[PDB]
């Protein structure tokens, strides 16, 4: 549907998405809203890392709130 | 179980010495305007007046008993002031038996006085040993006790926030998370930012102050949008019950003394039931308890609603059920009527009238139809 992301700056974007997507494209959408390159994004929800699967795979659902932290090369 | 029995004796002791020996708390309200007239009369009163012996009258009515009228007044009153119709409270998302403060309450410009009013009414129910006709979340009772909200309490109010905050506590945020002691939320189509502490906008969240951050942010997410309303209610409540009288109570105990017993035991029910024109071994009576045994908790709440006006019972349970004049046990009355009728209730008498239905299934189905929700 339309999931949200609580980022490490406290920013709480709204992200137009779909379960037909995969979190790589999510990172691109995050690269869209605030321009954080995918390779320094690390996405958490259910206390667990999201390996580069779809939202409709990780038991993610509509109108949800992931936590975007900083992956740190 | 015992410890609660001792805590309640101690509370009753101390409430007793807080009550003045002389004087009365006098209320005279019409039944059609119980809410607004109770509000004007109670808010004229000083805290100290609220501890006096209750002396309530319904306009144009002589009561059977001052204690009884008082019992009725709080039940009828609390049913009005909590009804979401008047804008102060609303049903919680997943449960209609649980009320929450309405964030949008200020459309009533005088709304804080009404929350203050509600606090005093809840406190008077505790102080004088009556019950409120409604129910709140456990975190609400917890905030009413002055306790802080655990993080565990988030697992229902916000699983997604609960998990994020958990992850912050479990892992090292150094270099990974640039959060601040200030939080933002969606208020009226808009984003508004709120410091969790003085100058929190300028205070980084780090590994050292993480625990403080999550504690302040849980406490805030419960009060979010309802803070002034809770404060006003809590003032009214502590004007009647000083906060130190409830030091030793937890949230589940406060809920029992304010609202009574929510868990309905069928055996306590069976045993404190009177039978009119039927016997313990008659079919209508066996089938009724068979149906009550199958009824889940929601269904049992509605059946009790239907026959008594309340989905809750006193702490002492069903032996303590009150009717109009003093106590009246639950009563099953088998009546001589057409077997297509539904059971009819007489809530002044805690009596249900049942036709001599021909099968368990007919009674089961007709009972469920009678107790349908309004
Ligand atoms: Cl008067
Ligand atoms: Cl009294
Ligand atoms: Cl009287
Ligand atoms: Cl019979
Ligand atoms: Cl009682
Ligand atoms: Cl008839
Ligand atoms: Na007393
Ligand atoms: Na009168």
């Amino acid at each position: 549907m339309l999931i949200f992301v609580w980022t490490f700056k406290g920013n709480t974007i709204t992200l137009e998405v779909e379960p037909s997507d995969t979190i790589e494209n999510v990172k691109a959408k995050i690269q869209d809203k605030e321009g954080i390159p995918p390779d320094q994004q690390r996405l958490i929800f259910a206390r667990k890392q999201l390996e580069d699967r779809t939202l409709s795979d990780y038991n993610i659902l509509k109108e949800s709130t992931l936590l975007l932290v900083r992956r740190l090369r | 179980k015992r410890d609660l029995v001792q805590k309640l004796k101690i509370l009753r002791q101390e409430l007793s010495q807080q009550q003045p020996q002389a004087g009365h708390c006098r209320i005279e309200v019409s039944r059609e305007e119980i809410f607004e007239e109770s509000y004007r009369q109670v808010m004229k009163m000083r805290p100290k007046d609220l501890w006096k012996r209750l002396m309530i009258k319904f306009r144009g009515e002589e009561g059977l008993d001052y204690g009884g009228v008082a019992r009725e007044w709080l039940y009828l009153l609390s049913h009005e002031m909590l009804n979401p119709y008047y804008g102060l409270f609303q049903y919680s998302r997943d449960d209609i038996y649980t009320l929450q403060i309405n964030p949008d309450s200020a459309v009533n410009p005088e709304h804080l006085s009404y929350f203050h009013f509600v606090g005093r009414i809840m406190g008077m129910a505790v102080f004088h040993g009556h019950y409120i006709d409604g129910g709140f979340t456990l975190p609400f009772y917890k905030q009413l006790l002055g306790k802080s909200i655990t993080l565990d309490d988030m697992e229902l109010v916000d699983p997604d926030l609960h998990n994020s905050l958990v992850w912050i506590l479990e892992n090292d945020i150094t270099g990974v998370l640039d959060h601040t002691f200030c939080v933002e939320h969606n208020a009226y189509g808009e984003i508004i930012q709120h410091e969790l502490k003085p100058n929190g906008k300028s205070i980084p969240v780090n590994e050292e102050n993480k625990k403080e951050y999550v504690r302040l942010y849980v406490n805030w997410r419960f009060l979010r949008g309802i803070e002034a309303q809770f404060l006003a209610l809590q003032k009214g409540f502590n004007e009647v019950i000083p906060q130190h009288l409830l030091k030793t109570f937890d949230e589940k105990e406060l809920e029992l003394i304010i609202c009574g017993l929510g868990k309905i035991d069928v055996n306590d029910w069976k045993v404190n039931t009177r039978l009119k024109h039927c016997t313990p071994d008659s079919n209508i009576v066996k089938w009724f308890w068979k149906a009550v045994e199958f009824f889940d908790e929601e269904r049992r709440a509605r059946l009790l609603q239907f026959v008594t006006g309340s989905s809750r019972v006193p702490l002492q349970g069903f032996k303590a059920l009150q009717g109009a004049a003093g106590p009246r046990l639950f009563t099953i009355h088998q009546i001589d009527a057409c077997t297509n009728n539904l059971p009819k209730a007489h809530t002044c008498f805690n009596r249900i009238d049942i036709p001599p239905y021909e099968s368990y299934e007919k009674l089961y189905e007709k009972l469920l139809t009678a107790i349908e929700e309004t």
